[PDB]
């Protein structure tokens, strides 16, 4: 399955993933694509944060669907 | 074909996603508050509203008043420094949700994105 | 974030506190630093005598503002 990720700047890149894949499987491979550490990924689909230990499918994330990596901050 | 049921699905994804991510104007990241103020601090090193997402100076751009628990400021109309836009931004997300999938029964005789 | 609270004496207290903390945790921290029991204290801000179980976001307190201390005696 295909699937796309926008990096924190918005350039997109492609994955293949299956929707058994868990978070950090997808984290995996977005470090072997852009080099960025899973530790640093924080991941949203259609306006919900993606947790480690849960599944691409349990969030309905299906073919041709967007990741998005999101910089999470404290507020002043 | 299956195209246009794709591409209709990953548009209603993306709106959803719209209404939960702010971009900084200036470069472009995309951000989400875990806490805190909704002045936020950019990592390109501007600052933004995280009610409004304009781009800002410094907590000037926020209600200052003191108010009365309960009430609206009665000085101005500024945004709040302190108010979670987060109910109202889900509310939101899953009216998209909800109006979307009914588009897609009368189309196709389907979820799109989380379960609630 | 960081509050200051003025007694009529003139000291300064500095606490560190966050906008969901209520009045009464206020109070508390107070009782912490300087030993003064809840049931002594009234915290003025801006006019307004804060109610224990209100937010410092309630009354739109603001990062470094300043409340008031008035003690009170009720057992003597
Ligand atoms: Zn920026
Ligand atoms: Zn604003
Ligand atoms: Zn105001």
């Amino acid at each position: 399955m295909q699937i796309f990720v926008k990096t924190l700047t918005g350039k997109t890149i492609t994955l293949e993933v299956e929707p058994s894949d868990t978070i950090e499987n997808v984290k995996a491979k977005i470090q072997d694509k852009e080099g960025i550490p899973p530790d640093q990924q924080r991941l949203i689909f259609a306006g919900k944060q993606l947790e480690d230990g849960r599944t691409l499918s349990d969030y309905n994330i299906q073919k041709e669907s967007t990741l998005h990596l999101v910089l999470r901050l404290r507020g002043g | 074909a299956e195209k246009d049921d794709i591409k209709y699905r990953t548009s209603i994804e993306e709106k959803m996603t719209a209404a939960r991510i702010r971009k900084c104007h200036k470069c472009g990241t995309g951000l989400i508050k875990s806490e805190g103020a909704n002045r936020m601090s950019c990592r390109c090193g501007a600052q933004m509203c995280y009610l409004c997402r304009v781009s800002i100076n410094g907590y000037d751009h926020f209600c200052q008043h003191p108010r009365s628990p309960g009430a609206p400021c009665q000085e101005c109309s500024r945004c709040s420094l302190w108010t979670d836009p987060t109910e109202d931004d889900e509310k939101l997300i899953e009216e998209i949700q909800k109006e979307a999938e009914e588009e897609q029964k009368r189309k196709n005789g389907k979820r799109i994105g989380p379960p609630l």
